[PDB]
This record gives structure tokens, sequence and C-alpha cells, in this order.
RNA sequence: GUUUUCAUUAAUCAGGAACGUAAACUAUU
RNA sequence: GAUUAAUAGGGACAGUCG
């Protein structure tokens, strides 16, 4: 591919060394895959959540098989909000980086409000069949978009 | 079937006004119906509008504004003729204004006398 | 029902564009202001309602918050930024003397009951609070994930330093300001278009809301409200308790004025009138006994509260023939008759 | 016509409401300070600033 | 396709109307149908996906059904 | 006057909330001649009896 | 009469329809 | 150019749709004589 | 109705084509 | 190399309906 490897990108690859070995049992886009690349920029203040750049159709591979992958990545690396998406180079690709941004959960509507002067502002609403465990990622997932592409956007569930 | 998108939005709007409602649901969206709603939110006749997608606008009014409409030959127009254009398009040259489609984007007609720039006479609103 | 003419006067000649805020002194008790749509202010005193105070083209948009200090100075809200006023002083001065537009779009205005403080209710879901003669930017305090323009902010005048304020999410949502943190957040049926606290009990607020409908709400107790006036046909664009907390004001988007009591929950009375074009802004005087009503007509209307009860000093006999009237007709009041005469009136 | 069609609504029962009013307010009927202290409204607001009040009464 | 589902529509409604003869519901309904088809057609001719020269009548109706 | 009138009082409320007999009933209901289901149970129920 | 129609062309309902003769009648009432 | 109550009276009778007419009336360089009479009936307030 | 496709193929009508004893009170709302 | 997929169109299928 691209990449040679920086301090956490060995991390990232030996941490899916040792998912593909010593435990499940499950590995099916796992070993198709290398190093891929990877990214740690700082969330709120303190915190961090990786983001990992994967090619195209092991996007959808790992739509196959992203649940307890993360999960497993939450626990044994760092204890901090792990994500997924496709590497890229327009407001298509922007599209295309908040649905894969939303992982499990498919968006419903994109509301662009303007105030009463020329500003705007870009709220996402997602679906309301799964709240439960995403409310704690919507700002991670905001100041993630926010800092890949730069348009400030706002997730919500509905009511 | 009239294709001007922009004129049954603007009928739309004038049937709201009409009426006394308060928020409209234009069905279909477009960009030159987005800046004209740009336009007549910098001059204060509409409280706030946001653009939701399957698109459609929903546009909350307050009430203040009284005709719209879309010119339909869309004339090219200069500057002297901007003049005379708008004293004979508006009821008066302090009340409304008239829209263009300049090779500066969308804007009115005193934003089209401090850039000094002419264009296209499209649209108008008082 | 014969001697119900509750219409007293009409402010001057009125603004060229409608009446779009308004608001008067609580301190003094004739001073008020107006600020129309063209971006023209007016300070009025009530004693003498020939010509205006004091007028100044304040901004280019409409003048969407207004409100006087607590020393003699005026604040203005627009969509360009916010401006205070100095209207009485030896020499007339038409440039403000402070000005801000950092923050967003401002859309209200509310001031403190004692101190120098107010706030004004921002469009990116902020307020933002400013303490004068020794601030200059302000804090802005928000919901932590908040989006939507909060319409209408209001002090708590009772309690000091508790702030209510409502957003266009269809919510409503209460602050602290001795610790500067939101409080709460409910979410209603409908948006609601303005709230205002109770000058008499601490704790009861009133929503004029969308839903064609008045709120009474417990602040404590957000689970159900605690009354509901139902009476419009358009939505309520105006509410206003009395300052003897018990009657209230709300001014439609329809041509009406309806006047309301505190445990009532249907018209006391309504007033109407072919020259106003629509309602916008009501509120009392601290007279609790002359209400105001900014149409958009462009005309400041001056109406009396208990449309039926003359002014001025009223002689012992005719104050106990008033007085009798009132208790036999709070006793008598649901026979068939007097029902159905007390209830008419021509809409 | 001069009958009630119905209770009014604070009221619980026949007896109850139609016992009462059971008194003519009048002063033809009652004594000058007790028809003073029954007309007496239950608001009372002469002119002046009514300012919401500023700390608890009790 | 579309145009070889309505091709198929107008030679049914084609061999009703010869059995029968007499009606002429169908034979509006056939005009409808072949207006459809020639505008299609047309259609198609212009984005390119067929020969320009060819024709319906009845012989390619014949041959496609042959 | 201010009296109850009772018999509007229970209409109000019902709108809110919601073997000697018999014989000379159906004597009075056998003179109309309406056949009428509720004559018709209430022969019903005498059949019973 | 409706006051608020203007004075050039015809209205119909939001639409506004001006004729090319009015057009170059406001050109030559500039020149 | 003066404008009298009862003219100004008269435009606001009229409904919503002089509403241009009204904010040229109330055009604010204008003087505005104050009328002392009742039934608000411009024709006899201008010949009166 | 669809967990169905092609993606302007559209609208309108000059010209043209298929169908064929009577009257007599009258973008929304 | 080939956009929304239109709240304009046509087509298919299924249960129907007159
Ligand atoms: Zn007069």
């Amino acid at each position: 591919s691209r990449q040679n490897p920086s301090d956490l990108e060995r991390a990232i690859a030996g941490a899916l060394y040792d998912l593909e070995t010593n435990t499940a049992d499950l590995k099916a886009a796992l070993r198709p895959l290398q190093f891929v690349s990877a990214r740690e920029i700082e969330v709120g203040h303190g915190k961090k959540a990786i983001v990992i750049f994967v090619p195209v159709p092991a996007l959808q591979g790992f739509h196959r098989v992203q649940q307890r992958l993360t999960r497993e990545l939450e626990k044994k690396f760092s204890d901090r909000h792990v994500l997924i998406l496709a590497a890229r180079r327009l407001t298509a690709v922007h599209d295309a980086i908040l649905t894969d941004l939303v992982y499990p959960v498919e968006i419903v509507g994109k509301r662009l409000r303007t105030k009463e002067d020329g500003s705007k502002v870009l709220k996402v609403i997602l679906d309301e069949k799964e709240r439960g465990g995403v409310d704690y990622r919507l700002d991670t997932y905001s100041e993630v978009y926010r800092r890949l592409t730069g348009r400030n956007v706002t997730f919500e569930f509905p009511q | 079937v009239r294709t001007s998108v922009l004129h049954d939005a603007l009928n739309s709007i004038n049937n709201a006004e009409k009426m006394g409602k308060r928020q409209v649901m234009i069905r279909p969206s477009s960009k030159v119906i987005v800046k004209f709603l740009q336009v007549m939110q910098r001059h204060g006749y509409i409280g706030e509008f946001e653009e939701v997608d399957n698109g459609k606008i929903v546009v909350q009014l307050n009430g203040r504004l009284n005709k719209c409409g879309v010119i339909s030959p869309r004339y090219n127009v200069r500057l002297a003729e901007l003049e005379k254009w708008v004293t004979k398009l508006l009821p008066a040259r302090q009340f409304g204004y008239v829209i263009l489609t300049t090779s500066a984007g969308i804007m009115d007609h005193e934003e089209a006398r401090r850039k000094h720039v002419a264009g296209k006479i499209i649209g108008f609103f008082y | 029902r014969m001697f119900a003419k509750p219409f007293l006067g009409q402010l001057g000649n009125g603004h060229v564009q409608g009446v779009y805020s308004m608001c008067k002194d609580k301190n003094s008790l004739n001073c008020i202001a107006s600020g129309s749509g063209d971006g023209v202010v007016k300070v009025w005193d009530l004693t003498t309602r020939d010509e205006e105070t004091w007028r100044v083209a304040a901004h280019n948009n409409i003048v969407k918050g207004l409100t006087f200090t607590n020393d003699k100075k005026l604040l203005s809200c627009a969509t360009d930024g916010i401006k205070l006023w100095d209207p009485y002083a030896s020499p007339s001065n038409t440039t403000p003397i402070a000005t801000w537009q950092e923050g967003g779009p401002y859309t209200s205005l509310s001031f403190h009951r004692s101190a120098n403080t107010f706030a004004a209710s921002s469009g990116q879901g902020c307020i933002r609070i400013w303490d004068l003669e020794h601030s200059t930017a302000g804090q802005a305090i928000q919901w932590p994930s908040f989006v939507d323009t909060i319409t209408d902010v209001c002090f708590n005048q009772v309690e000091t330093s508790v702030i209510g304020s409502v957003a266009t999410d269809r919510s409503i949502i209460l602050f602290d300001l001795r610790t500067n943190m939101p409080v709460i957040k409910t979410v209603l049926h409908f948006a609601c278009n303005r709230i205002v606290f109770n000058p008499m009990e601490a704790m009861n607020l009133a929503v004029a809301s969308e839903d064609h409908n008045i709120y009474i709400f417990d602040a404590r107790n957000f689970d159900k409200a605690l009354n509901i006036q139902k009476g419009h046909v358009a939505a309520v664009m105006d509410v206003e308790f009395s300052p003897t907390g018990e009657e209230l004001v709300s001014g439609s988007y329809d041509r009406t004025i309806r006047l309301w009591r505190r445990d009532a929950g249907h018209s006391r009375d309504v007033y109407h009138t072919k020259r106003m074009q629509r309602v916008f802004r009501t509120m009392w005087t601290m007279d609790s006994k002359y209400i105001l009503t900014g149409s958009d007509d462009g005309n400041v209307r001056l109406w009396r509260a208990n449309a039926s009860e003359r002014s001025g000093v009223k002689a012992t006999r005719q104050r106990q023939a008033l007085e009798y009237n009132n208790a036999l007709l709070d006793r008598y009041g649901h026979l068939p008759e007097i029902r159905r005469i007390r209830r008419h009136r021509h809409l | 016509k001069y009958l009630a069609t119905g209770l009014p609504h604070p009221f619980e029962s026949q007896q109850q409401y139609e016992r009462s009013l059971r008194l003519p307010v009048g002063p033809e009927w009652m004594t000058k300070e007790t028809f003073q202290d029954a007309t007496k409204p239950r608001v009372i607001i002469k002119q002046g600033i009514i300012a919401p009040m500023s700390k608890p009464m009790y | 396709e579309d145009l070889y589902f309505l091709i198929k529509k107008a030679v049914a409604v084609r061999k009703h109307l010869e059995r029968n003869r007499k009606d002429k519901d169908s034979k509006f309904r056939l005009i409808l149908i072949e207006s459809r088809i020639h505008r299609l057609a047309r259609y198609y001719k212009t984005v390119g996906v067929l020969p320009p020269t060819w024709k319906y009548e009845s012989s390619t109706a014949s041959t496609l059904v042959a | 006057i201010g009296n109850l009138d009772l018999r509007s009082e229970k209409q109000r409320q019902a709108e809110r909330d919601l073997n000697t007999a018999l014989k000379k009933y159906l004597r009075k209901q056998r003179k109309k001649n309406i056949i009428d289901e509720k004559r018709l149970k209430a022969e019903e129920l005498y059949r019973q009896m | 009469r409706p006051v608020d129609l203007p004075a050039v062309g015809r209205m119909r309902g939001a639409e506004l329809r001006i004729s090319a003769k009015e057009a170059a009648a406001i050109a030559r009432e500039v020149r | 150019i003066i404008i009298t109550s009862c003219v100004m009276a008269e435009l606001e009778k009229l409904g919503p749709r002089y509403r241009v007419a009204l904010m040229i009336a109330r055009d604010e360089r204008w003087q505005r004589l104050t009328c002392d009479h009742k039934g608000t009936y411009a024709d006899d307030c201008i010949v009166d």
C-alpha cells in the first residue's frame, strides 16, 4: 500500500495480528488486510478517538463484520473510540464520509437551516431504532467530521 | 406545466402570506430558490428557512412581505436602465427590491449599485 | 355590556412600518419604547400621547428585541447586533453609546430587576449575559449540543437570577445565573413564541405557543401543565402577565387581543378593530389597568382592562354600586339569561 | 329559564350549592357593615407602581 | 426491454383484432400503443441503441413472432 | 331562582360520563302495533317466564 | 383595482409577463 | 403636504391589500392635522 | 403494492388521422 | 469511463376491480 509504520500504525498492526490469532474463530477480511492507514487527533479535551482508513471494498467487508470487532478494539486498545472510514481524496465524497462515519445506524435527514442572517447550520438526524449506545459517541462523530472535512455539522436524534 | 420552479415556489409564498400562515412547504427545491430566500432573509422579509431532503424548504415567515414574482423573459439590464426599471417595477423606490442574477451572483439592486454590476432582472419582492 | 368601551387612544402618529417590538420602563410608570420594522425606535411618555419624546433610525433590519435599562438607558436588538442608547439627556444624542455585534444574530432582550445585568438571546443556540460598566463581550451560556434559534428570553423578576427562554425546537429551557449553567429542557408539541414569568408567584410561567394556546407551567414540575387557556384562532404572538399577577393579555397573530383570568382557562374578554391589521406585542402598564398593543399596522394602541370600569376617583355610593354589581354577577353568573348576555361579544 | 341549567363548576352537590347561596347581598336585607364586608372585592388595586415582590412575605 | 414488451402487446392486440374485426375500442388502444411505440423507438434511435434502419409496421411483428 | 334544573343536570352528566310490569308494558305496546326489537326481547323474556 | 400590481406588464398569479415592445419602450425611455 | 387622521383612518379601515398605500401615507416627512370631531368621515372633515 | 427496471424519454397544439327528429326556464382553497 | 433517482414519465410482476 502506502504506509511505513508510525508509533500507532505498528500498534494497530499488532492489534489486528492478535485479532487474527489467539482468539476467535472469526476472521474474514482480517487476513486479506495489512497496514492500511491510521490517525489520532484529539476529541473534546483530554480524550482521543482513533480513526483508520481502509481500502474501498474492505469497507463493505468490515460492514459485514464490524460488531464486537470495534468493541474488542476499544477494550484492548487504550479505552477510546475506535472508528473506521474509507480513504479518498465532492459533496458526494462528504456524503460518503458521513455515511461511513455512522456505521451501524442509517442517517435519515439533513436539515440545512440558515439563521436570520447569512450563517447556516447543518444538522443530521439519525434513526430512532439505535439511540442507546451512540449518544455518547455523537460529539466524537461531530468533531471527527469537523477535523476531516471542515464543515461543522451536528448529529441529532429526531423527536 | 410551468417549468419555472422559481415561479411555483413564489406562488406558494404569496398564497401563504395571503392566507396568513406561518410556515410553508415549498415542495421542489433548487439553488435559485435558495438564493432568492437568502436575499429576502437579508432584507428581513422572512423569518428563517431550512432545506430538508427526501427535497423541500420550510420557511418560517413573519408576515411582512406583500408580493413576490418572477420576470418571465429574464431581461438583461444596465445601470441607467436599472434605475428606470426599478422605478417602473416597485410601488416605491424605498419599499421593496428587485433581484438580479448578476455575474457576481444573485443580489438586490442596492447591492448592484454598490458593486457597480449590471445583470439580468429576474425577480422582485415588496 | 352597554358601557364596555375599552379603546382609549393611539400613541401619536405611529410608525411607518409595523410595530414589532416594545417594552415599558419597569422602574418608571409613563416611559415606553417601541421599535418598528424599518429600524426606527421611538420613546413615548404616556402623559402626553401627541408626539414622541425621542426617535432614531436604529438598525437596518427589524427591531427584534428592546428594553429599558435600570438607570435610564435602553437597548435594542436586531440582526445587525445590539445597541445601547441614552434617550433622556439635555442634548439629544442619536448616536448609540454602546454597540455589540459579536455572538451571532441576536433575537431578544431581557433586563435584570435590580443590578445592571441583561441577557440577550442569540440565534446560535445560546443566550449571553452582560454585566454593564465592567464587562465587554459577555458570557455565553448554552445547552451542550444545541443548534436551533432561541427565540425569546426573560429574566424572572421576583426571583432574581433564573432565566427562562424558548427555542424553535418546540422547547422551553430554564437556566440559572448564580451557577452559570442551563438547568432543564422540555419539549412540547408545538413551538412556543414567547415565555413570561409571573410577577407575583415566583415559580409560574406562561408560554404563548403556536398551538393557538397559552400554557401556564409550574417551573418545579414540568410534567404537566398547570393551566391551558385555549381561546385563539391563529398563533399567539404575545403573552403578558399582569403586574398584579392575576390577569393575562395575549395578543394573537389574527386581529385579536384576549384578556384572561389566571384560573379561568377561557376568554374573559376580546378586543378587535378593523384598523388593527395584526397584533404583535401587548403588555400591561404598571397600573395593571391599561394595556398597550403594538400592532402590525404601525400603531401603538392603548386599551383599558376591565373594559367597563372607568378610571379616576369614584364617589363612595358609586363605587358601592359598582362593587355590588360585580359581587352580584360573581354569584349569579351562571343562570341562562345572565350567562348569554355576559358571554355575547361581537367578533 | 330562571332555574340553573347545571351546577357551577367548583361545587359538588345540589344541597351544597342551593344552600350556599341562601342570602341576598343587597342592602335591603343586610346591615351596612355586612354589606360592605360582602361586596369588598378580592384583589384591591390602588394606583401606583405595582412592582414585583422583592422578598417573601412569610 | 420496454419496447419489447410494447411491441409484444401490439402483436397481441393486433392478433385479437384480426380474429374479431368488429370492435373499435381495440382499434383505439392499438393506435395509442403504436403512438407510444413510435415515440419511444424515436428516442432510442436518437440515443443510438438500435440500427437507424430498424422499422416496424407488420413485418417486424411477423418476423419477431416467427 | 338558582335551583337545579334536575333533568337538565342529569342529562348533562349522562352526556359527560358516557315480573308484573312487563306484562302491562306488552299490553301497552300491543296497541301500536309496531314490532319494536325491544318489544321483541320483552316477548322472548315473557316466553322465558 | 389592485394597487400593488406593477404598471409595466401583465401579472397572472405570481408570474409577470413583459412583452418585448414594453422592454424596448423602457430602453427608449432611458435613451 | 398634509394628511388628516380621517384620511389615515379610511386607509386603515381598508383592508391589508392597501398596506403599500398605508406605508406611503405614513411617510414621516409629512404634517398631520389631528381632527377634533366624531364620525371620521373624511369628506366632511376636509370640507369643514 | 413492490425488496422492479431505461433515465428524458416530457407538456402543448398549425397540418393531419381514429372514433359519432332536435331545443324550449337556466399552487392552494 | 456511468449524479440525484423526479413529489414528470413509460415498462414488468402480484392480488384485484368494473
Ligand atoms: Zn377630521
